[PDB]
C-alpha cells in the first residue's frame, strides 16, 4: 500500500506546487487593483476632512489569511481626544451619521449610479456640519460631469453659502 | 589628556576632508545605524577630493587616521567586517566597514540605566496603553530618559531575542519554529499590525536580513518544498563579543556570580558553529 | 405575593445624569418616562453599577473616570432592596431592608459601602457585596440581564433565520456554554497530541527499562 | 410599457439592476435607519459592500481565493498526514529490519 | 441637452399623478445638483417613497408602508 | 417548587467562585512542588459538584468548569515537558532557556495585580519556570528590559540621533444688494407670467422663520408665513452656533397643514406690481 | 586618558544616548558614579567643586567637537526654579551611590549642535525629501502662529499659569490683576496640521507621534503641540535669519516661553508684526530676576506690574 | 428543556393575538425557523412573509421566551427601538404590561422615552409609572 502511496504521491505534488503557484500570481495580480482602491479613496477622505476641517483616516488590513481582509476607518474627532476607531463607545450617533454620510459621498465619483439618495441627517444635530457637507459638495461639482446628489435635509437654516447651480424647489 | 588631543589638532588641521569624511561616515552611521561599503567609501573620497582639489591619500594612513579621530573625540572606531567567502581582521581590506567603540564596559552604569528604565516603563504602559496622543499629559517623556525613541528599543529587543533563539538552536533555525516562537512568545503573525512596532512579522523579518543581523538559506528539494533557514550575520559577530554573550547569558540567567565558571563551555557548545575565529 | 430583593428606591449623588435623583419603584412593575441626551438611561448605569456589573460589559463608559459627574470628586450611588417578605437574607441583623452604596471618585479605587436598615456599616469587602447580590438570584455577569439600547436596536433588526438562530445562541449563556464546550474538545486534541508524544517518550524510557529490570 | 412591450415586475429589476442602480445597494440609497446600520456594520461586511458598489468581479475573484484558501489548508492538513507518512515510513524500515 | 452630462441611468422628468398627496408633481432635475430643502412633514417622506416605489422596490425595505395599495 | 430551590444554585456557585479561587493561588504551588495530586482533587471534587448539580439545569458553573479543566490540562502538559528528563541531571534544554529568558515579573504581577509571588518550594533548579507559562498575550513580558539591556551593555552601539541636517538649509447676494431694511414679501418669487412652474421655488424655503430665531413676528391671520431681512452672526466654530440654534428653536414653532394650488393666485400681482422674477 | 579622556568619552556618550538633551541633575549623578568608579571615593566633595568641575569637562569636550564641528550649547529653560524638577519624581533611583544627592538650583540643559549650515556630507537622517518639506511647512506654520490679535478670559491652566503666579505672590503679593484676558500662544496648530494635500492622514500621524516621541515636539496636559527645547538650542540663527525673533537681556536667548506685554508700545515698524518684535522679551526666570533686583518697572519706557503678567503659552 | 419552554411561552404570548405558532431548532445549518398565522390563513407560514409589525411582534416574543428560562429578579430596559409602528407598539407594550403584571417572582424596571401614562390605563394592579423632570 506504501508502493501505490508512492505510486500515488507525485500528482498531488504536483497539484500542490501548482496551486501554490497560482495563489501567488492571484495575489500580485490581485495587489495593485486593491492598492491604488484604497490609495484613491484615502486621497478623497483626506480630502474631504481637510474640507470640512476636522481629522480622519482610512488604512486596509492585510493579514496573512485573505478570508480576514479588513478595513478600518479611525476618525478623530476631538483634539484631545486620540486616534479612536469608529464604533459607538468613543462618539455619539451624531459623529458616527457624519462618518457614514463623508464615507457616501466620497464614494460617489467610483459609483456608476448617477445620483446619490440621502435624507434624515440633521435629525438633533448641528446644522452647521450639513452646511459645511453641502459646501464641500458644491466646490467639488463646480467641475464638468458630475454625479448627480440628491440632499434631503429634515430642517433649514439662513446665512449660508450658495452657488450659481441650486434651485429652490418643493 | 593635553598631549594625545594636540596631536589630533595637527591630523585635523592638515586635511579638512579627514573630518568631512568622518563626520560623513558618523552620520551615515549613526543615522539609520546602517552599514557601508566599501565602493561608497571610494567615490565619497573621490568626490571630496574633487571638491576640495586635494589628491587622493593612501588607503591605510587614511584609515588609521579616521579611528584615531572617532577614537579620541567620540571613541567609536570603524571596524571591518571579513568576507564571508574568505572565511586576521581585514582593517584595510575589507569591503564592508561598521563604526564601534573598543572601550571596556562598566559594571553600574548599565544596572542603573535599567533601573531608571523600569521606573520609566511603570508608566509607561499602565492598564496597557502606550504614551503619547493617549495620554492626556503631554510631557510623556518626562523631559528627561535615556530610552530616545521609545519605538527602536522594543525592536532591539525582539532583535536580541532571535538572537538568542537562534544561538540556542545550532545555529540554524526553521521559518515555522521561529514562527510557532513568537506564536508562543504573544507576537502574532496572523498579519495584524503589532500594537508597538506598527509593522507585521514578515515586513520584520525581511528589514532585519535586509539589515545583515541575519542571513537567510534557501534550500529546494521535492518532499521539502521550499525550506528556510537563518544564520547569524558578520555584524553580529563582530558586535557580540565573548565576555559581551556570557555577561548577557548571566544576566538572562539571574544567578549568582559564583556559579560563573564551568558555563562559558555550555554556552560555546550551545551556539555551534557561529564563529568563525 | 412577591419575594424580597426588589428595588423600592432610587437615588444618584453627583452622576452626569442626575447629580440629585430621587424616585420610588415598585414590586411588580416599573415604568419611566423621559428624555435623554445620552445613549445611556438615568438608572441603568447607576443600578449596573452598584450591583457589580461591571462597565465593560454594559459599553456605556471606555473608562471609570467619564462616568464620575463633571465638577465633583466622587460619584455616590446608593441602593435600597426591601426584605420584609419571603426570601429575606439575615432579616434579624439587616432589618426590613438592606442599603448597598458605592462610591466612585477620581483616584485611586472605586469606594464601597454595606448599611443595615438603621444605616450602620457592617462590611466593605466586595465578597459580601457579591454574596448578597448572588443570593436573590441576580446574575450580573450576563448583559442580557439588563437590557441596553444597542442591544435591542441590534436584535429588534434581526428579525431573519441566520440572525435569529445566532441571537438565540448568543442568549444569557447558550454561547458560552457552546464555545467553552468548542475549547474543551480543542484543548482535548492538544491534550491527546501532547500525551501521544509523552507516550513515545514513555516508550524510549521503556526501551530503556529492559536494562533497569 | 417598454418598447411597446408588456413586462412585469422581474423584467423592471433586471432593467434597473443593468443600470448600475439598486436599491438594496447601500452605496446608492440611503435613509435614517439605513444610516444607522450602516454605521454598526463591521469592516468585513463593509469590504463586501464596497466590492459590490464598485465591480462584482472583485467578488467573484475573492470568492474564488477564498475557497482556494480553503484548498490549500485542506492540502496542508494532507501534507502533515504525509509527514506522518514519512514516520510510518520510518516505522516501516524498523519493521522491514524486523522482516 | 448634452451626452456626456448626462450619467447611465440617469432621471431627467419627474411625473407623479394620483399617487403622492400633491396628486400633481412636476419635477425639474439638473445634472449639477438636485436638493430637497424643507420642514418635516411637508412631504419629503412621500417624495422618497414614489421615488423608491418608481424602481418598483420592496415596500417592507424601506419599513414606511406595508403594501403598495 | 422543589426542583431547583435556590439554595442548591447558590452553594453550588460559592464552591465555583472560591474553587476558582483556590486554583489561581495554589496553581504556583502546584508548579513548584510538582505533585498533580492537588488537581487531581480539583477535578474529584468538580466531578462530585456536577453528580449534585445533575437533575437541575446549571448553565453557570460550565464556564467555571471549563477554565478549571483547561488551566490543569495546560499545567500539566507544561509542567511535564518543564519537568527533569533525568532523576538527578537536570536538562536544561532550550524549554529552560526561554523560560529563563521570560521570567521578568516586574509589573504584570508586581505592579499590574500587586500580588508578590513566592519564592520558596542543582537538580532543584528547575521547579522555578513553570509558573511563567501563562501569558495568553504580549503585553505582560517587559520586553523593555532587554531593549535597554541591548547597546549599552551586550553590543554597546553606539545610537545617536543625527541634528536637523536637511531642515537647516446666488440669494446672499442679492439680498445684500436689495438691503437689509428692504423687506420682500414670500409671494413675490412666485409669479412669473408665461411660466406655470416656477411657483414652487419659494414655498419650501421660507417655510417658518420663528425656527431661525431672529426676533418675534407676529401670527398671520392668514396662514402665511413672513420673513424680514435681518443680520444673522455667523462663526467658525461650530459649536458656538449649535447652542444658539438650540437656544433659538426652543421658541413654539406652529405645525399648520395648509396646502393649496394656489387659488386665485393673479390677485397677488395686483399688489406686488412686479413681472420679471428676483432670482437670476 | 586613563580617567580623563576616558570620563570624557563617557559623558558624550551618555549625552548622546539621550537625543542629545539631559537634564543637570541627571549628569550629575552620571559624573557621581563616574567618580565612584574611580580609584578612591570623594566623599568630602560638595555641589558646588562638582559642578564647575563638571562644567569644565564639558568646555574641555566643546572645544574639541568645536575643532571637528559640533558643540554643546549650554541654554536655560523656560519653566521656572521650583517646577523643572517637581514634574514627577524628582530622583527615580533609593540606592544613593553618595549619601545625599540634592540639588537646589537645576535649569540648565544641554543639546548637541553643529555650526555648519550647509553640511553637504549629511542628505537625509530618517525621512526622505517630502518629509522633510513637511517638517519645514509644519515649523513655518508655528512659527507664523506664535503671535495672536484676540485671546479669551478662559485661563487655562496646565503648566505655566500656576508656577507664574506663584511667582508673583512670592515677590509681591496681590492676587488681583494677574487672571490678564490676553495671551501669546506660540504652540498653535493642534488639528490644524491634520490638512495636509499630497500624502495620507496615517502617516502624517504616526509620524508625528514619532517625532514627539523622538524628542523633537512637546504637549501639554490639554494636547497642543510645540516646539520643545531641542529644537530652540539647534536651530540657533535659523528662527532669527528667516524671521526677525527677539532675545533677552543676555547674549542671545531665543525666548518662546515667559512674559510679553507689548500692550501698546511696541518696537519698530520694520516688520507688520508687532508686540515687541525687537526687544523687550524675559524668560520666567529672567522676570523672576528682574522683579527682585533693582528697577523694579519696566524697561520699556514706563510699564506698571498691574497690566503686566501677560502668559506666554 | 430551553427549547420546549421557549416553545411553550412562544405559544402563550401568541394566544393573547389568537394567533398559533411553533419553534423548530436545527443545529445541522444553524438556522432558526418560525412559524406564524396570520389572520386568515389557516396555515402558519414564516416570518420573513409577514408584516413588519408582525415581525416586530415575533421579535418580543423571542426575546422574552429567551428571557424566560432566566430567574432573575430584577431586570431593566431603557430606549426601546421605534422601527415598529405605533400601532403595532401600542399592542406590543400591553402585551408587555398584561405579561410583565401577572407573574410577581420577577421585578422589572421599564424605561420608555414615549408617554405610557396617558394611552394605558391606571387602575390595572401592578403597574407603577413614574415621571422626572423634563430638562
Amino acid at each position: 500500500e506504501l508502493r501505490e502511496l508512492e505510486h500515488t504521491v507525485p500528482q498531488q505534488s504536483k497539484d500542490l506546487e501548482t496551486i501554490k503557484a497560482k495563489l501567488k500570481e492571484d495575489h500580485a495580480v490581485l495587489e495593485p487593483k486593491l492598492d491604488d482602491i484604497v490609495s484613491k479613496i484615502s486621497a478623497r477622505f483626506a480630502r474631504l476632512f481637510n474640507n470640512v476641517g476636522s481629522a480622519g483616516a482610512v488604512r486596509l488590513e492585510k493579514p496573512k489569511d485573505y478570508a480576514e481582509w479588513k478595513i478600518e476607518i479611525m476618525v478623530k474627532f476631538r483634539d484631545n481626544a486620540p486616534l479612536k476607531k469608529l464604533d459607538s463607545h468613543t462618539q455619539s450617533g451624531g459623529e458616527r451619521a457624519v462618518s457614514t454620510v463623508l464615507y457616501m459621498i466620497a464614494l460617489q465619483e467610483f459609483t456608476s449610479a448617477p445620483f446619490r439618495v440621502v435624507d434624515e441627517i440633521n435629525q438633533g444635530m448641528d446644522s452647521r456640519n450639513e452646511r459645511i457637507v453641502h459646501k464641500a459638495m458644491v466646490e467639488n461639482a463646480c467641475a464638468e460631469n458630475t454625479s448627480q446628489y440628491f440632499l434631503i435635509t429634515p430642517k433649514l437654516l439662513t446665512g449660508l453659502h450658495y452657488h450659481e447651480k441650486m434651485r429652490i424647489h418643493c | 589628556d593635553l598631549t594625545e588631543d594636540l596631536a589630533v589638532a595637527k591630523i585635523v588641521k592638515e586635511n579638512p576632508v579627514a573630518r568631512k569624511m568622518v563626520r560623513y561616515i558618523l552620520s551615515r552611521g549613526e543615522s539609520q545605524n546602517s552599514i557601508i561599503t566599501r565602493n561608497k567609501l571610494q567615490s565619497v573620497i573621490h568626490e571630496a577630493a574633487r571638491e576640495e582639489n586635494i589628491a587622493k591619500p593612501s588607503f591605510s594612513k587614511m584609515f588609521m587616521d579616521i579611528n584615531a579621530i572617532l577614537y579620541n573625540v567620540y571613541g567609536f572606531e570603524l571596524q571591518g567586517l571579513p568576507s564571508k567567502n574568505n572565511m586576521e581582521p581585514l582593517g584595510h581590506r575589507a569591503q564592508k566597514f561598521i563604526l564601534l567603540n573598543n572601550v571596556p564596559h562598566s559594571k553600574n552604569f548599565d544596572d542603573f540605566k535599567i533601573l531608571q528604565s523600569a521606573h520609566t516603563y511603570e508608566e509607561l504602559i499602565v492598564t496597557g496603553e502606550y504614551i503619547g496622543d493617549d495620554i492626556a499629559s503631554g510631557t510623556s517623556n518626562t523631559l528627561e530618559s535615556k530610552l530616545s525613541t521609545d519605538r527602536d528599543l522594543v525592536y532591539k529587543g525582539v532583535l536580541s531575542v532571535i538572537l538568542c533563539i537562534v544561538f540556542f538552536s545550532k545555529n540554524n533555525i526553521l521559518h515555522q519554529e521561529l514562527i510557532k516562537f513568537l506564536e508562543t512568545f504573544g507576537i502574532p503573525s496572523d498579519g495584524s499590525k503589532i500594537a508597538i512596532l506598527n509593522i507585521t512579522i514578515e515586513d520584520l523579518i525581511k528589514s532585519l536580513e535586509k539589515r545583515e543581523y541575519i542571513v537567510r538559506l534557501e534550500e529546494k528539494s521535492d518532499t521539502d518544498g521550499e525550506v528556510i533557514s537563518y544564520r547569524i550575520g558578520r555584524r553580529t559577530q563582530a558586535e557580540l563579543g565573548l565576555e559581551s554573550l556570557e555577561k548577557l547569558v548571566q544576566e538572562i540567567m539571574g544567578l549568582e556570580k559564583e556559579q560563573t565558571k564551568s558555563l562559558h563551555d555550555d554556552i560555546i557548545k550551545s551556539i555551534g558553529d557561529s564563529y568563525s575565529i | 405575593e412577591s419575594p424580597s430583593g426588589y428595588i423600592k428606591k432610587v437615588i444618584l449623588r453627583n452622576f452626569m445624569c442626575h447629580e440629585h435623583f430621587e424616585l420610588e419603584l415598585g414590586s411588580r412593575l416599573n415604568f419611566i418616562v423621559g428624555n435623554n441626551g445620552s445613549g445611556k438611561s438615568a438608572i441603568l448605569t447607576a443600578i449596573t453599577i452598584g450591583l457589580g456589573a461591571k462597565a465593560s460589559e454594559t459599553n456605556r463608559g471606555s473608562s471609570l473616570k467619564d462616568l464620575i459627574r463633571e465638577g465633583c470628586y466622587s460619584a455616590k450611588i446608593i441602593l435600597h432592596l426591601d426584605n420584609s417578605k419571603y426570601g429575606a437574607y439575615q432579616q434579624g441583623i439587616f432589618g426590613n431592608e438592606i442599603i448597598v452604596e458605592r462610591i466612585i471618585k477620581r483616584d485611586g479605587p472605586a469606594s464601597f459601602s454595606l448599611r443595615s436598615e438603621n444605616g450602620k456599616e457592617i462590611s466593605n469587602k466586595k465578597k459580601d457585596i457579591q454574596t448578597v447580590v448572588d443570593y436573590f438570584s441576580v446574575p450580573v455577569s450576563n448583559p442580557m440581564c439588563f437590557l441596553s439600547q444597542d442591544a435591542a436596536r441590534s436584535f429588534l433588526t434581526a428579525s431573519t433565520s441566520q440572525d435569529k438562530y445566532s441571537h438565540f445562541m448568543k442568549g444569557t449563556l447558550l454561547q458560552e456554554i457552546t464555545e467553552n464546550l468548542l475549547y474543551a474538545s480543542a484543548i482535548h486534541d492538544s491534550a491527546q497530541e501532547n500525551m501521544a508524544l509523552h507516550l513515545e517518550n514513555l516508550k524510549s524510557l521503556k526501551a530503556e527499562y529492559e536494562d533497569a529490570k | 410599457l417598454i418598447n411597446d412591450y408588456q413586462v412585469s415586475e422581474s423584467v423592471v429589476k433586471t432593467l434597473v439592476a443593468q443600470l448600475n442602480i439598486q436599491l438594496d445597494n447601500l452605496c446608492q440609497f440611503l435613509s435614517q435607519e439605513r444610516v444607522e446600520e450602516f454605521a454598526r456594520l463591521k469592516s468585513v461586511k463593509l469590504l463586501v459592500e464596497t466590492i459590490r458598489s464598485i465591480d462584482a468581479s472583485l467578488l467573484d475573484v475573492l470568492d474564488e481565493l477564498r475557497e482556494l484558501q480553503g484548498n490549500e489548508q485542506s492540502l496542508q492538513k494532507d501534507l502533515d498526514f504525509k509527514k506522518a507518512k514519512i514516520v510510518h515510513l520510518r516505522q516501516e524500515s524498523d519493521k522491514l529490519r524486523k522482516s | 441637452p448634452d451626452l456626456s452630462s448626462f450619467q447611465p441611468g440617469s432621471i431627467i422628468k419627474i411625473r407623479l399623478q394620483d399617487f403622492v398627496t400633491y396628486t400633481l408633481t412636476e419635477f425639474n432635475l439638473s445634472p449639477s445638483l438636485n436638493m430637497i430643502i424643507g420642514p418635516n412633514g411637508s412631504g419629503k417622506s412621500t417624495f422618497v417613497c414614489a421615488v423608491c416605489l418608481g424602481l418598483a422596490g420592496k415596500p417592507e425595505y424601506i419599513g414606511r408602508s406595508k403594501k403598495v395599495e | 417548587s422543589k426542583d431547583g430551590d435556590p439554595q442548591l444554585e447558590f452553594k453550588v456557585l460559592q464552591g465555583y467562585r472560591d474553587l476558582e479561587s483556590e486554583m489561581h493561588k495554589g496553581r504556583a504551588q502546584v508548579t513548584r512542588t510538582g505533585d498533580i495530586g492537588v488537581a487531581m482533587d480539583n477535578l474529584n471534587a468538580v466531578d462530585s459538584l456536577f453528580n449534585k448539580v445533575i437533575g437541575i439545569k446549571n448553565n453557570g458553573l460550565f464556564a467555571h468548569d471549563a477554565r478549571a479543566m483547561v488551566s490543569i490540562s495546560e499545567l500539566a502538559q507544561i509542567s511535564v515537558r518543564n519537568l527533569k528528563f533525568d532523576d538527578s541531571r537536570s536538562m536544561v534544554n532550550l524549554e529552560n532557556i526561554v523560560n529563563s529568558l521570560k521570567r521578568y515579573m516586574l509589573k504584570e504581577h508586581f505592579k499590574l495585580n500587586n500580588i508578590a509571588e513566592n519564592r520558596n518550594d542543582t537538580s532543584m533548579r528547575h521547579s522555578y519556570l513553570q509558573q511563567f507559562s501563562h501569558y495568553n498575550e504580549f503585553s505582560q513580558f517587559n520586553w523593555f528590559r532587554i531593549g535597554a539591556l541591548y547597546n549599552t551593555i551586550s553590543k554597546n552601539a553606539p545610537i545617536t540621533d543625527h541634528l536637523m541636517g536637511p531642515l537647516s538649509i446666488c440669494f446672499k447676494k442679492l439680498s445684500k444688494k436689495l438691503g437689509p431694511e428692504g423687506s420682500i414679501n414670500l409671494f413675490k418669487f412666485i409669479i412669473d407670467p408665461n411660466s406655470f412652474s416656477r411657483s414652487i421655488e419659494n414655498l419650501f424655503y421660507t417655510s417658518f422663520l420663528i425656527k431661525e430665531g431672529k426676533l418675534l413676528m407676529e401670527h398671520d391671520e392668514e396662514g402665511l408665513p413672513t420673513i424680514k431681512i435681518k443680520q444673522s452672526i455667523s462663526h467658525t466654530d461650530s459649536r458656538s452656533k449649535e447652542i444658539e440654534r438650540q437656544r433659538r428653536r426652543a421658541a413654539h414653532q406652529n405645525h399648520i397643514i395648509f396646502q393649496m394650488d394656489m387659488p386665485t393666485w393673479r390677485k397677488l400681482i395686483k399688489k406686488y406690481n412686479i413681472t420679471s422674477p428676483f432670482l437670476d | 586618558p586613563v580617567t580623563g579622556d576616558a570620563t570624557a568619552k563617557y559623558l558624550l556618550q551618555y549625552i548622546l544616548s539621550a537625543r542629545g538633551i539631559c537634564h543637570e541633575n541627571a549628569l550629575i549623578l552620571a559624573l557621581m558614579r563616574l567618580e565612584t568608579d574611580a580609584s578612591t571615593l570623594n566623599t568630602e566633595w560638595s555641589i558646588q567643586q562638582w559642578v564647575d568641575k563638571l562644567n569644565d569637562y564639558i568646555n574641555a569636550i566643546n572645544v574639541k567637537l568645536n575643532l571637528l564641528g559640533y558643540k554643546i550649547i549650554r541654554i536655560n529653560h523656560g519653566i521656572g526654579r521650583n517646577a523643572v524638577t517637581l514634574k514627577a519624581k524628582q530622583n527615580f533611583e533609593d540606592y544613593a551611590v553618595l549619601q545625599s544627592i540634592v540639588l537646589p538650583e537645576s535649569n540648565r540643559f544641554f543639546v548637541y549642535v553643529n555650526l555648519a549650515s550647509t553640511e553637504e556630507t549629511k542628505l537625509a537622517t530618517r525621512f526622505n525629501q517630502n518629509e522633510i518639506e513637511f517638517m519645514k511647512w509644519a515649523i513655518e506654520q508655528f512659527m507664523i502662529s506664535g503671535e495672536t490679535i484676540v485671546e479669551g478670559p478662559a485661563l487655562e491652566t496646565s503648566i505655566i499659569v500656576k508656577e507664574v503666579n506663584r511667582i508673583l505672590v512670592a515677590a509681591t503679593g496681590d492676587s488681583n490683576l494677574a487672571k490678564w484676558r490676553k495671551f501669546s500662544t506660540f504652540t498653535v496648530g493642534s488639528t490644524n496640521l491634520f490638512q495636509f494635500q499630497e500624502l495620507t492622514a496615517t502617516d502624517i500621524e504616526d509620524l508625528l507621534l514619532r517625532l514627539c516621541e523622538l524628542k523633537w515636539f512637546y504637549r501639554t496636559q490639554e494636547g497642543k503641540f510645540g516646539i520643545d527645547l531641542r529644537c530652540i538650542a539647534e536651530l540657533e540663527e535659523y528662527l532669527t535669519s528667516m524671521y526677525n525673533l527677539n532675545t533677552c537681556q543676555n547674549c542671545h536667548k531665543l525666548a518662546i516661553q515667559g512674559v510679553r506685554c507689548g500692550n501698546e508700545s511696541c518696537r519698530e515698524e520694520n516688520e507688520e508684526t508687532g508686540e515687541n518684535s525687537l526687544s523687550q522679551i524675559w524668560h520666567v526666570d529672567c522676570f523672576k530676576h528682574y522683579i527682585t533686583h533693582v528697577s523694579k518697572n519696566c524697561d520699556r519706557c514706563g510699564s506698571s506690574l498691574i497690566t503686566e503678567g501677560v502668559y506666554v503659552i | 428543556g430551553t427549547c420546549f419552554d421557549a416553545d411553550m411561552d412562544f405559544r402563550a404570548s401568541l394566544k393573547v393575538r389568537k394567533f398559533s405558532g411553533n419553534l423548530s431548532f436545527i443545529k445541522d445549518t444553524k438556522s432558526l425557523e418560525i412559524y406564524i398565522l396570520t389572520t386568515n390563513d389557516e396555515k402558519a407560514r414564516n416570518v420573513d412573509t409577514l408584516s413588519g409589525g408582525e415581525k416586530s411582534f415575533s421579535q418580543m416574543a423571542l426575546l422574552l421566551a429567551t428571557w424566560k428560562p432566566m430567574r432573575s429578579r430584577i431586570i431593566a430596559l431603557d430606549e426601546f427601538d421605534v422601527f415598529m409602528d405605533q400601532v403595532n407598539r401600542k399592542i406590543g407594550t400591553t402585551l408587555i404590561v398584561k405579561k410583565l403584571k401577572d407573574i410577581a417572582r420577577t421585578q422589572t424596571i421599564i424605561i420608555t422615552p414615549q408617554d405610557i401614562g396617558k394611552i394605558a390605563d391606571i387602575d390595572s394592579s401592578g403597574v407603577s409609572i413614574h415621571r422626572m423632570r423634563d430638562p
